[PDB]
């Protein structure tokens, strides 16, 4: 059974480094594309970043240059460095994986999802 | 002397020109506008996990060293001129052995406008890698990518952009499809960043979404398997005294399923997991093998318990067709949706 | 501006026929390697395809320049103007650089004279495979490169701190193999015209058993089980128990040739052949069991009943015992 | 004399600008193309292409290459083509092509006193054409060859067939083993891309496949196996082993032939006309085997009606198969 | 100073020399003497209708611009001098893809005698077209041609002749045969004229007359078919009460003939006519199929007309072996005489 | 220091004539050759050739390249070979070859103070050798490599093996899956053509084929099928369907084994040592089916003799077949 | 049935052009060689001209530069133009086809032959 367990995250004050980590277990998702999504309460599910098997990094326009994504293919985990955090960044951060059919910026292209990690920014 | 003016203009743009230095060196970042016109989306090879594509690959940038004044605002020059000036060193990150066509002349064009803007297109045949998960074969859909970017210049020196909106920058010709067993549902255009040991490089990406057509494998494998299972269930209607006749029914069908089981994997690369077609053959083999065991049980109980043998044969005429029909509904409903 | 002036001064009087420090000391070259993908492994031809970014670093005091500019980042134009090490891959069968859309080469020159030269290569290397335990074999395919013409007194090679780098390990085209690990060594090879420094990268591989179970082991096992049906058929049905016996022997011959197409024409028995040959003995012995049974029907009908009963126990036990010995030997004893 | 000719040719190339087309910044240069087809071969349905060998001639006037005083058509060494301007003609549907180079590069340059340039090449190309195999093997294919200028638009260059309908020769001497060229056609038009409008010339052939090969290989074995299955009706209905073995072998043999043919064909997802016949023959041999199963199931309780079914099968099966062949061979021919 | 003399001579020969003009341009006709030494006659391919050949292609003409006087009479020079002077543009009319070897150096020689005569040989591997009429396969013979001439110079400018008498101007090495299933009986050397869209050209032709060796197809096809026909006639000797046994005889032999009929044309091109082999398998097919119709006729008359059924089996034991013996006499005598 | 080396190398190439061999117009120049074999593979009977990778080296003295004052063996960049005279060595039986070119051209130039030049290349050649397959798969081939100068006769050039019989090394590290090298030999001779007499060096290998593979694939299946046919001699003659089915399958199986193997090799007219064995096993399995036919034809009228034939068949067939293998294996070994 | 029928010819006075044709039927001779042979009364059968699929024209020594051969591949015919006729050319002209085995100038290599056509030169 695939489990995209997500660790890290939590409450932060006045921004700062809040590194959120996601670990894939039960299947080697190296060929697959591992992404990060953010869902503010009641707004929508928003794409943040994704790295494919060729170490190509994609970012959303609203978080470009602020959040950095990295993958540790040896340990089958993908991290996301959160820097310069803002109150608009307070949401539940999700971890996904899939083949990116019909686009890697669309949520429906990921067959596996994590349980979510809460990040709260106070300012 | 009509063409002497243009000759003098060209000899002045190259007077002191240095093609080892990119435009705006130490002053700005060289921006390159890119777009692709797919003339033919070639065949997809499952054995090599790759696809072929023939494109017009157009690039454009600004080089202020090539500003001129003259009667014409554009100089549609020979592609021989392109090797005397600076051109981007674009390569395909997932590109295998590719071809730049040369018949009858180098398939390239170069055009210089009066403000130094350049247009530089070439005709290519790109073979690229497409990783494939064949766990749903022959009902699998893939997203084959096409990544390209600069090789020697980082993102602080050369950046790439699409000439138009990203959706309209990659255009596929209407009648160019060369796919035999795939459908091109659509393409997705994006742009990312790759981090290497030598720096950060802008990489432009484009994914083609392909879905496999199952018509070939229905005639090739599914229909022969379905008729083999039905053929093995005709044995139940032969009277129990035809022991030589019902043995030939069982043995020939079992060997026929063995022939189809091996033959079905010839198309696929030698992967080490069970595909969707493998589970269909395994269950079809189970129904064919169980039919032969059903005869051995009937033969064993004959001449000692004739009434029990008749009951087993009568029920088998209903259970075997019913369970195979139920299995086909569960199998096809499962794999057609996904 | 003045970068053209700098480049003109560097190449004024520069002689690319001479290695740096041609009469002082060896040219120490540091090599990196980023493996893009290890392509298909061919057992028939005993080779494998590899695609890498190959990088070389060395010093050249003739290329020093003083300015506020630290590093000159050029392209493949200048590669043919300056001295380049003549590195080649010793075990390569057929290798080519990539030339779309331009030569895939990189050249960066620092102010102190350090030169970085990087190019992208696709190499089909030679890897001799020992197939005695096939399909449960492990191999260490090498990749050796040295200098064709410069002995150890002129060119010395050295791995950097973390030289060989891989990205997505599974994204490689290894279908039947799983990459285990890599080792990189450094030795000196003495040839007939001098001593040369050879750098080697070894890739350890383990074959995947999944394909052959679907392809060979399961079909052969089911054919053996097919012949055991003959023991529960009445002995009087002579045509019935012979067709069920003649076909399985002929079918077992068909599977034996198919399973040998993947391997090269070697002259030793693999683990696959040992399983197929044993499975051939079982189907062949079942038919001989009936022939002995049939010949004794009229003379000793009571005895013939016992011979068929024992085959319902001896044959199923013997084959289940062979699998226990076979699978333990090739998975826990080598 | 020969020193005067050398002086003339050097004067033509003195100051010549290879980077500029004739009449640069003026009226478009007219280029006339002739093709002399040497051979057509390797028409492959697997790769969806064909191979064409031809003598490709181009013909245009360049006033920079006009000389006087020499009443001759100066034929020059083919290496002089590297110093002159030649059109950037290419073939769009060309997958792989080369110019022959034994013993030297097969190339011709011939100048004329008024400045006209004749430029010939011997080209072998592998052009692409997608084939509609729905009526295979009784199908006609239209495989073309697109000729276009790459860098020059209609404002700079014009294409025409030199000699009209006689521009392309040598087609009538082509004898394909499996096809028969019915008609070739010459088309001239314009094509518009994002970079402008370019001239194009299209040469197309209409192939037609010869069926004599498939009669011996596919249709006859299927018909004979189907007839073999009808011998089962004359055999006694109480011979279980004989009629079941005859019925089973024909059914399994018919399945083998259908799969065996599809090796040398692409994995197209539709039903070729040859598949309809092999599926039609399979139904006949499958019903014959099912016919015995009904007889074997009923010949104990009702011996009389079992023999009657066998007697009718001797008439219905041969008659119905000849009706299927009548419909099949009239719809596809 | 010994080597200095020859350096001065070559400088004087090439000073003021234009290699874009043939010798005697506008004054006479350049004559080229030609001869060939076939080092190996490669395999003939029937699927592609072609063959391979390796030759020492020699050419010789006269150039007055290269006359000299010095210590030597012949200058055996390097092959790079060949690109500094004028050489004929000889090509092969029916070539498909030839190779000029350049390992380890360009395999060419150039020798300049003091009177201006030049000798210019090279090593080539030519793949040439050979149309084949396969109506007598495998007892057929072919005359594969090899045609060459100038590509750009019409017969009013450059003409070709053989160095010696035409028979002795093409010499084949004794141990050069690379043929597997053929037999080079001999060659015929000729000369012709072709008219093109550009002018009249001289064509020098050589025809190699090959005869196929039938040894392979006797083992591969003719023996398996004869044994199958003989096998099906064993069924006439089994008693009429072995109905399952005599049916297996008929079915397997008919099935075997179908396998042999399909596999016989695997090597050949997909021609649209019947070869001499197709007329043997078809007749062997008729004998095997007739031997099963006979059994059905015998089995039909059993238990109702035993006298008539026994009579048919007696006659079939004589008629069937006799007719197949007569057919082989007629078949072999018809084709082995051609 | 490094400037002096540059001045010295520039001195040698000023006035150097690349079109003239060393001692042009005088005594012949002696060229010594070494070969270091890296691998031999792809020994193909289908194409009748083999592939060889080697470190080919040539050695000669040019008096124009002598230098003084530098006590070093100048190893120059391999691109300096384009400005020096090198022998025009070629391989006569070479079909397709290339010099490896990654990362640069695999070539070496090394000068010596007395003008001697060491020049090595890394070559991979597909060389042809015709095979006598009459004793296949117990044959012993002999594939050679011919070395010769294309343009220079014995009056100008002279080849020799540098080091005598130690000129070719690495022959003992070749890993052929199917063959095993027994011996290699070096030969020097002169070949006379129409153009003159030319030096020739010859390197040949004697390859012995390993028979272990063919035991598993052809000989063992053939023996087991023949033994399988003898089972019918222990089945009662009243089991007509059983004994005929056993006989028919083995006869057709032997045909299948024979035809498949001959399709893996070129269509050679003669009979190989493996065809003699399959034809021999075909006679044994064809006679067993023929032996039963006589019994089936004779057991109704006189069952006494029919049982006697089966009793003797249980001894004659096993005994004669063992006698057939004894004669066969002693003749071809 | 394959029948090579020949037309043209007749009586020509004191030289002059006289075209001789040959029409083929029952087989397509695109890949064969169509030649012309002349037989003087009682003397022998002599080769005149030939033309293969590649349009290569072969001629004999006695008629080179006078007689022209041409093939119409579409209509499957071969023609021979007899210019500058002489009294020595009065003979019977034959149309032949074949593969040219062992020489295209030998009468034994042509399997298909025509009936004949008399040409008379009066002077
Ligand atoms: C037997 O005969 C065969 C032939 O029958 C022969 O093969 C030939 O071998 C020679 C070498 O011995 C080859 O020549 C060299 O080839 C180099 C590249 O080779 C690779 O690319 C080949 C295709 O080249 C095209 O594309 C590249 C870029 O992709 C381009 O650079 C080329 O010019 C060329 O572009 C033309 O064609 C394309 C279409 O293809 C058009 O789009 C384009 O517009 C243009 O028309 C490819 O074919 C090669 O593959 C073959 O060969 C390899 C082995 O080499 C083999 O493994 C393969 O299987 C395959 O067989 C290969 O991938 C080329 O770079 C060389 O040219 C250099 O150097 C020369 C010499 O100095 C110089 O004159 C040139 O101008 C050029 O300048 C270089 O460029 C460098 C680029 O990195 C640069 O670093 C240098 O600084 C310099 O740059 C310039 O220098 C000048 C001068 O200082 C300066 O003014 C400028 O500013 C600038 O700085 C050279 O051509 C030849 O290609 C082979 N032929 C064939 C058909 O492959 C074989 O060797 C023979 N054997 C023997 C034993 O004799
Ligand atoms: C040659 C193998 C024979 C196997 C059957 C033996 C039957 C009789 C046993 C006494």
């Amino acid at each position: 059974q695939v489990q995209l367990q997500e660790s890290g995250g939590g409450l932060v004050q006045a921004g700062g480094s809040l590194r959120v980590s996601c670990a894939a277990s039960g299947r080697t998702f190296t060929t697959y594309i591992m992404a990060w999504f953010r869902q503010a309460p009641g707004k929508e599910r928003e794409f943040l970043a994704a790295m494919d098997q060729g170490r190509i990094q994609y970012y959303g326009d609203s978080v470009r240059g602020r959040f950095t994504i990295s993958r540790d293919y040896a340990k089958n985990s993908v991290d996301l460095q959160l820097d310069g955090l803002r109150p608009e960044d307070t949401a539940v951060y999700y971890c996904a994986a899939g083949a990116g059919f019909w686009g890697l910026r669309t949520a429906s292209s990921y067959h596996y999802w994590g349980q979510g990690t809460q990040v709260t920014v106070s300012s | 002397d009509n063409t002497t003016v243009f000759t003098r203009i060209l000899d002045r743009l190259l007077d002191g020109y240095d093609n080892r230095l990119r435009p705006g060196l130490g002053e700005r970042v060289t921006e390159v506008k890119t777009d692709i016109f797919v003339t033919s989306f070639g065949p997809v090879s499952d054995h090599d996990m790759e696809y072929t594509i023939d494109v017009f690959f157009r690039q454009s940038w600004k080089d202020e060293r090539l500003k001129f004044k003259g009667p014409m605002t554009v100089l549609r020059l020979n592609n021989l001129m392109a090797s005397k000036i600076w051109t981007p060193d674009t390569f395909f990150h997932n590109g295998k052995k590719s071809v730049a066509h040369n018949m009858t002349m180098p398939n390239k064009l170069l055009r210089i406008t009066e403000d130094g803007t350049l247009l530089y297109t070439m005709r290519l045949t790109v073979r690229a890698e497409c990783p494939m998960h064949l766990e749903d074969f022959p009902m699998d859909a893939h997203a084959c990518p096409l990544k390209f970017g600069s090789y020697a210049y980082t993102r602080a020196e050369v950046v790439y952009e699409w000439t138009r909106e990203p959706a309209r920058s990659v255009v596929v010709a209407e009648d160019g499809s060369r796919l035999n067993q795939y459908d091109l549902l659509g393409q997705t255009v994006d742009s990312g960043i790759v981090q290497s040991s030598t720096g950060e490089y802008v990489v432009m990406t484009t994914h083609f979404h392909l879905k496999r057509k199952i018509g070939y494998f229905v005639i090739q494998t599914y229909l022969p398997c379905i008729m083999t299972v039905i053929l093995s269930q005709v044995s139940f209607w032969l009277n129990r005294e035809s022991v030589p006749a019902r043995t030939v029914f069982g043995v020939t069908t079992v060997l026929t399923m063995t022939t189809l089981s091996i033959s079905a994997r010839n198309s696929l690369p030698k992967v080490a997991y069970a595909t969707a077609m493998d589970w269909f053959i395994a269950v079809c083999y189970a129904f064919v093998f169980s039919a032969l065991i059903e005869f051995a049980t009937v033969n064993y109980f004959t001449k000692s318990q004739p009434a029990r043998a008749a009951k087993i044969d009568r029920l088998s005429r209903i259970a075997f067709p019913l369970l195979f029909g139920i299995f086909n509904l569960v199998y096809w409903a499962t794999y057609l949706n996904r | 501006g003045d970068v053209t002036v700098i480049l003109n001064n560097l190449l004024e009087g520069y002689d690319n026929k001479l290695r740096p420090d041609i009469g002082v000391k060896p040219t120490l070259i540091h090599t990196d390697m980023y493996v893009n993908s290890i392509g298909p492994v061919n057992a028939i031809n005993m080779e494998y395809t590899i695609d890498i970014f190959f990088a070389q670093t060395w010093y050249d005091r003739r290329l020093k320049f003083n300015s506020t500019i630290k590093v000159l980042r050029l392209n493949s134009n200048m590669v043919g103007k300056i001295w380049i090490p003549d590195t080649f891959f010793r075990n390569s069968k057929k290798a080519d650089a990539h030339w779309i859309t331009t030569p895939n080469r990189m050249l960066r020159i620092w102010n102190d004279g350090r030169v970085l030269y990087t190019l992208r290569l696709t190499i089909d290397a030679e890897c001799q495979l020992q197939l005695h335990n096939f399909p449960m074999d492990e191999h260490s395919c090498p990749l050796e490169f040295s200098s064709y013409g410069y002995p150890r007194e002129e060119i010395v090679y050295q791995w950097k701190r973390s030289s060989v780098e891989v990205g997505d390990t599974r994204s490689w085209r290894l279908y039947q193999f799983s990459f285990v690990g890599l080792r990189n060594t450094t030795e000196v090879v003495k040839t007939t015209s001098g001593d040369y420094v050879v750098m080697s990268v070894y890739f350890d591989l383990s074959r995947r058993m999944g394909y052959f179970t679907i392809q060979t082991y399961i079909p052969c096992t089911l054919i053996v089980v097919l012949s055991w049906v003959s023991f529960w058929i009445n002995k009087d049905a002579v045509p019935a128990r012979t067709s069920l016996g003649i076909t399985t022997v002929l079918t077992m011959t068909t599977l034996s040739t198919i399973a040998r197409k993947s391997l090269p024409k070697v002259s030793y028995v693999t683990a696959m052949d040992l399983f197929v040959s044993v499975c051939f003995i079982f189907v062949f012995s079942a038919l001989v069991e009936y022939g002995t049974l049939h010949y004794f029907v009229s003379s000793q009908p009571a005895r013939a009943a016992k011979m068929d009963s024992y085959a319902r126990i001896f044959f199923p036990t013997a084959f289940c015992l062979f699998n226990l010995v076979y699978w333990v030997s090739y998975l826990y004893l080598g | 004399n020969m020193s005067f000719v050398k002086e003339t040719v050097d004067k033509l190339l003195k100051g010549y600008d290879i980077r500029l087309r004739p009449d640069f910044g003026g009226p478009p240069v007219c280029v006339g193309m002739n093709i002399d087809i040497a051979s057509i071969d390797m028409v492959s349905e697997v790769n969806m292409d064909y191979t064409l060998t031809m003598y490709f001639q181009q013909y245009w006037r360049d006033k920079r290459l006009a000389y006087s005083g020499i009443p001759l058509n100066l034929t020059l060494d083919n290496r002089v083509a590297d110093q002159l301007w030649v059109p950037d003609t290419y073939f769009l549907n060309d997958k792989k092509s080369f110019v022959h180079g034994v013993t030297v590069k097969n190339r011709m340059i011939r100048l004329h006193p008024d400045g006209t340039v004749l430029y010939g090449l011997r080209i072998t190309t592998t052009a692409a054409c997608m084939m509609d195999l729905r009526r295979y093997p009784l199908d006609e294919q239209n495989c073309t060859l697109e000729i276009e200028s790459y860098g020059y638009t209609t404002d700079d260059i014009e294409f025409y067939w030199r000699g009209g309908d006689k521009a392309v020769t040598g087609v009538e001497r082509i004898e394909l083993p499996q096809f028969s060229i019915v008609e070739h056609r010459l088309v001239s038009r314009n094509v518009v891309f994002a970079t402008g409008a370019y001239p194009r010339l299209s040469l197309s052939f209409r192939l037609k496949r010869n069926i004599g090969y498939f009669i011996l290989q596919t249709y006859m074995p299927s018909i004979l196996i189907t007839i073999l299955s009808w011998v089962s009706f004359w055999i006694n209905y109480d011979a279980s082993a004989a009629r079941v073995a005859l019925g089973i072998t024909t059914v399994l043999t018919m399945t083998t032939i259908n799969t065996h043919l599809r090796e040398t064909l692409p994995k197209i997802p539709y039903v070729k006309a040859i598949d309809m016949y092999l599926m039609g023959c399979f139904v006949f041999v499958f019903l014959a085997l099912l016919e015995y199963a009904f007889v074997n199931y009923i010949f104990f309780s009702q011996p009389a009606r079992a023999a009657a079914i066998d007697r009718w099968s001797r008439i219905v099966f041969p008659f119905t198969f000849s009706l299927f062949n009548l419909v099949y061979w009239l719809y596809y021919v």
